[PDB]
């Protein structure tokens, strides 16, 4: 029901071999350069990206800024609100990037913060013409 | 064991009755199953007893005295078994001390063209039923197609070599009749490549099993996908190993193919992360350079200042977060091309080296059925392997002469009487031979009937070396056209001392080339003596006829010195090459199932031809030419037990048609 394991034997394949006297050989080469094709276009992106690597040879290592630890502290100083609806002018909803900003406000400050100063701080206008970009 | 086991070694089942039996017995076959198992009992047990003690007679009266009730109350019963038994040979076939000496008077003549084992064991029985027979035989000794050399102490079949095992096989009851030396054979054949120096057990081992698997694939070929007919042309078994290894060689570059393009794909990938990489180090680059400059502005600042450090601040760990997420993907796709890189799949399907062991094992093929593969039938070259005896096979160490001369005793046979016409008519048959040595004694024989048993290498003879009159009928002469009559050859090798491993029996030897696989490709040492035996398969041997013997036994020697070393190959103090083909009484070696025929075939050799009538409107006339031999027995051709069934056989039908069947009532 089954060739033996191992040998490959298709109804497709068979009448591909036997259409005519060297259709074998002719199937057998277009592999035989099929596979050439493919082993050049590897040693060609081998090289490409040979020269890629060469390109960002030492990393990032000299453009790496130390790491600020600092704790969510819970009181806005008046620098902290104006760093805040600056951020917010530059990253609009993103409010992980704007803690990043502040460094001491936790997301969830950043989130309630909106609500609280969203009248005093024309927060709507703010995000509007931040939409603008 | 038992009566169930002479069942098996006469090649009955023991627990059914056969198409044959139905014929002579079809009351029983009809009747009740209780009955048949009756018939069935007296059957296995008739033939225990012949079994048992085959150098005498089974009288029809011991076998009565033997068997007990209830089975020795039907008397007719019993009596028409052992009729059946001893009419087509099952029983009191051979060389046997017979009780009842042979009738003072015969009834009819018989004449048998041939005193191969297919003639010799038809005319024993003829004989032994009373009947008049005279065998013509064109050469100066019986045998046929089972040659011996002797010379001094050396002995070496040059013909049939090999009892293939004892299971079932009525060469074992001969054994018993005929002191035969059986020798059994160990099968290591050890290889050695052209070079000199044995095949590595792992290579022999590797290629044998792809052999083997080769060979399967074909038979699923033919099997399952029904792969017999292109081009309006059958499908040899040679065509068909093409067709599986260039599938397999497709197969090994498919497989390529596909892994190296799983790795380009990667390589694609990783240049489009680099290339995500070098553009992102470029923006990190210049957002450092635009953070410490925003930096410098020393304090005190205000506040979009102090934004602008921060936020450059910001977005600069975050381009350097996504170049550590990049750097972590990166070694991955780096990781995986090194695992690829480093388990590619088979370079090659089969290595130059690795094809010419193939070509041994091809070769091992092509001398097994006598032929090129090219010529063996896809679908049927294997249709008798389920009747394959049992058991080792052996080896004759005395010669297997020893059996027909053993049979030719005691009967009428004509040496160097060519037969060169037959004439069968609805009154009888005459036989017209010639003298060999001088073609001009011209002899004459009329008979009641011919058995022919021509080899088929003589039968397909064109011009024709015997005459029909009238011709056989195209049914025929086309059944010896589609047939295959193949060829083989061995040199006989005599030394006076022995040079090889005494413990291996066979050792082969690798070719050059696909086209010389054949030639010398094997070496048996069978024999007491020291004989070393060469033999010469596939497309080589009919060319090796053409070659001088010197020449040959050259090459031999050749061959030998670089397995054993140029210095232990002494010169052969005897030499003889067969040349089987060349042969005129054979013309060939024995029967192959050529593609476009079949084992019906076989059957069609088999019939017996019916002249038509002398007077016209005469009522039709019994048949008068009859046919026995290697090609005429469909489930064991090209064998010695195969011709000795075929004459048993035509023995029994001849019989029933001329003493007449008194057991079918
Ligand atoms: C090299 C070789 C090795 C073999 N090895 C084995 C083996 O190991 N085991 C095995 O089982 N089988 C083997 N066989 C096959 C076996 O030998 C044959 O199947 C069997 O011997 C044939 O017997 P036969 O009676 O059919 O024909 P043959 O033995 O050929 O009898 C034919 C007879 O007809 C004669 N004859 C031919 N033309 C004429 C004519 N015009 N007038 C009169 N007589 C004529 C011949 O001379 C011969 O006497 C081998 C065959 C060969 C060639």
């Amino acid at each position: 029901r089954k060739p033996p394991k191992g040998m490959f034997l298709s109804q497709e394949d068979v009448e591909a071999v036997s259409a005519n006297a060297t259709a074998a050989t002719t199937v057998l080469r277009q592999l035989d350069m099929e596979l050439v094709s493919v082993k050049r276009q590897i040693q060609n992106i081998k090289q490409t990206n040979s020269a890629l690597k060469e390109k960002l040879d030492g990393g990032i290592e000299p453009y790496r800024l130390p790491e600020v630890i600092q704790k969510c502290n819970a009181r806005w100083t008046t620098e902290e609100q104006l760093l805040a609806v600056q951020a917010i002018r530059k990253y609009g909803r993103d409010f992980q990037a704007i803690s990043d900003v502040i460094g001491n406000k936790s997301v969830v400050q950043v989130k309630n913060f909106f609500v609280n100063y969203r009248r005093r701080f024309n927060i709507d206008e703010v995000l509007q013409e931040w939409e603008a970009e | 064991s038992g009566v169930e086991g002479a069942a098996f070694q006469s090649r009955l089942p023991h627990d059914r009755m056969t198409s044959q039996e139905a014929a002579c017995f079809p009351d029983i076959i009809s009747g009740p199953q209780q009955t048949q198992k009756v018939f069935l009992f007296i059957r296995n047990r008739t033939l225990q007893l012949w079994l048992d003690n085959p150098k005498i007679q089974l009288t029809f009266e011991a076998t009565l005295q033997q068997l007990e009730a209830p089975y020795n109350s039907d008397t007719v019963l019993v009596h028409r078994v052992h009729s059946y038994l001893e009419r087509h040979g099952l029983i009191n076939f051979g060389i046997y001390k017979r009780i009842k000496p042979l009738p003072t008077k015969k009834t009819g003549k018989v004449i048998i063209i041939g005193s191969g084992v297919s003639g010799l064991a038809a005319a024993r029985q003829l004989q032994s039923f009373g009947m008049d027979v005279t065998l013509l035989e064109a050469r100066d000794r019986v045998g046929g197609r089972v040659a011996t050399f002797r010379k001094g102490n050396y002995v070496a079949d040059l013909g049939a070599m090999v009892v293939t095992g004892l299971g079932g096989n009525p060469m074992a009851v001969v054994s018993k009749q005929v002191n035969m030396e059986l020798a059994k054979i160990k099968q290591k054949c050890p290889l050695y490549e052209a070079n000199g120096q044995a095949v590595p057990k792992e290579k022999d081992e590797m290629v044998e099993q792809e052999f083997n698997r080769l060979l399967e694939a074909t038979s699923y070929l033919s099997h399952q996908l029904d792969f017999n007919v292109l081009n309006n042309k059958p499908v040899s078994l040679g065509q068909a190993l093409e067709v599986v290894i260039q599938l397999q060689e497709k197969h090994v570059k498919d497989e390529q193919i596909e892994h190296w393009k799983k790795i380009v794909k990667t390589q694609e990938e990783l240049k489009e992360l680099l290339n995500k990489m070098v553009n992102l180090k470029e923006k990190i680059k210049e957002l450092h350079q635009q953070y410490k400059e925003a930096s410098e502005v020393k304090p005190p600042r205000d506040i979009t200042a102090e934004f602008l450090v921060k936020s450059k601040h910001r977005d600069l760990t975050a381009l350097c977060k996504e170049y550590d997420e990049l750097a972590e993907t990166q070694g991955k796709l780096e990781e995986k091309l090194q695992e690829l890189e480093a388990n590619p799949p088979s370079d090659v399907y089969l290595s130059s080296r690795d094809r010419q062991i193939l070509d041994w094992h091809f070769a091992n093929l092509e001398f097994a059925n006598a032929t090129p593969l090219s010529t063996l039938s896809l679908k049927h070259w294997d249709q008798d392997d389920d009747f394959e005896f049992t058991g080792s096979h052996l080896t004759v160490r005395n010669g297997y002469s020893c059996v027909p001369v053993a049979l030719a005793e005691g009967l009428d046979i004509k040496l160097n009487t060519a037969v060169r016409q037959v004439r069968y008519t609805a009154s009888g048959c005459e036989v017209i031979a010639v003298n060999t040595r001088s073609t001009s004694q011209t002899f004459i024989y009329k008979c009641d009937a011919v058995l022919c048993t021509l080899p088929l290498g003589v039968l397909k003879q064109q011009p024709p070396a015997v005459q029909f009159v009238p011709p056989l009928p195209e049914w025929k002469t086309s059944a010896v056209q589609r047939m295959g009559f193949g060829n083989l050859n061995k040199v006989v090798l005599c030394f006076d001392r022995v040079f090889w491993d005494p413990s291996v029996n066979l050792f082969g030897h690798v070719g050059s080339t696909t086209a010389s696989r054949g030639e010398l490709f094997l070496f048996w040492n069978l024999y007491k003596a020291p004989i070393l035996l060469a033999l010469v398969a596939g497309e080589a041997a009919g060319i090796m006829e053409n070659i001088s013997d010197d020449v040959i036994v050259g090459r031999c020697l050749a061959i030998l010195k670089g397995i054993f070393g140029s210095s232990a190959v002494p010169q052969p103090k005897e030499t003889v090459v067969s040349r089987w083909r060349a042969d005129p009484w054979a013309r060939g070696s024995y029967s192959y199932v050529a593609a476009g025929s079949s084992g019906n075939d076989y059957d069609l050799m088999a019939q017996p031809i019916t002249p038509g009538p002398s007077i016209p409107g005469a009522p039709q006339p019994i048949p008068r030419l009859f046919f026995a031999g290697e090609h005429t027995i469909r489930n064991y051709p090209a064998t010695v037990h195969g011709a000795l069934l075929s004459g048993l056989r035509e023995a029994g039908r001849i019989a029933d048609q001329f003493l007449g069947a008194m057991y079918t009532l």
